């Protein structure tokens, strides 16, 4: 998959976080629902995410 | 007969209640659980937490 | 890509919801009312409304 | 210390004849 | 066969648009020569004759 | 004391209750959202909100 | 035909458009 793009294990992440110095966090300064963290799958909701 | 024989003793004290100060019964410092004090027209919130 | 004065998001969501105002349960009809609110500085699509 | 010089301004009582009274922003 | 609502809610979607563009484009749409117009892409009258 | 320009003798409230505008209960969260009106010539104190 | 990091618009919005302080 490296070579040929024949990607097949992207559901398996579940959040990502980016952070810059250890105290900005990037997506931060509210813009998602959850503003410091990406979810990219989200078991046991009750917000309705 | 033999169940004349038993033994017996209290369970354990829980002593249950809120918190200190009611601690954790509001989030603060929180994802999508931030709190807001804006104004009315403005909308903007006033208030973030980390 | 352009800048200054095409997009400025200080402590503003992307994203709001808005829980009902009002509700009504009745067997055939079930009724919610909002208060949608659009801050000042803000324009809202209604196409992203679901 | 931990954080705390988050005070008053550092003015005195204001002067008066019989203890108190209230003067505002005179 | 049933069907049955808990909680619904509503979710609105606003761009991040800058403040100062933002409120030139209130002023430029809160005039009556730019007043919004939409129409059906099935503008009907529709009779059920039996 | 002082006889004048401390208490006003208008009728005025020392407490005020604010139902709430909107509420909405979660699984494990309750929201609950106000409008806090501060009226002309009447300063509150935050400290004093709970 | 058209796709994706090629969207672009250059120009600004606002401050073009003239405004001068109080």
């Amino acid at each position: 998959p490296y070579l040929d793009g024949t990607f097949y294990l992207n559901h398996t992440f579940k959040k990502v976080s980016i952070t810059f110095d250890s105290s900005v966090s990037w997506p931060g300064n509210d813009r998602l629902l959850t503003p410091n963290e990406f979810e990219i799958k989200r078991t046991v909701d009750g917000e309705g995410y | 007969e033999i169940n004349l024989v038993q033994q017996s003793m209290p369970n354990r004290p829980n002593y249950i209640g809120f918190r200190d100060n009611f601690i954790g019964l509001m989030y603060y410092n929180s994802t999508g659980n931030m709190g807001v004090l804006a104004g009315q027209a403005s909308q903007l919130n006033a208030v973030v937490d980390l | 890509a352009p800048t200054h004065d095409v997009t400025t998001d200080r402590s503003q969501r992307l994203t709001l919801r808005f829980v009902p105002v009002d509700r009504e349960d009745n067997t055939y009809s079930y009724k919610v009312r909002y208060t949608l609110a659009v801050g000042d500085n803000r324009v809202l699509d209604m196409a992203s409304t679901y | 210390d931990i954080n705390f010089s988050s005070l008053a301004p550092r003015h005195g009582t204001r002067p008066f004849m019989g203890t108190w009274s209230d003067i505002g922003t005179s | 066969a049933s069907i049955s609502f808990t909680s619904i809610n509503l979710y609105a979607t606003f761009f991040p648009m800058a403040h100062n563009t933002a409120s030139t484009l209130e002023a430029m749409l809160r005039n009556d020569t730019n007043d919004q117009s939409f129409n059906d892409y099935l503008s009907a009258a529709n009779m059920l004759y039996p």
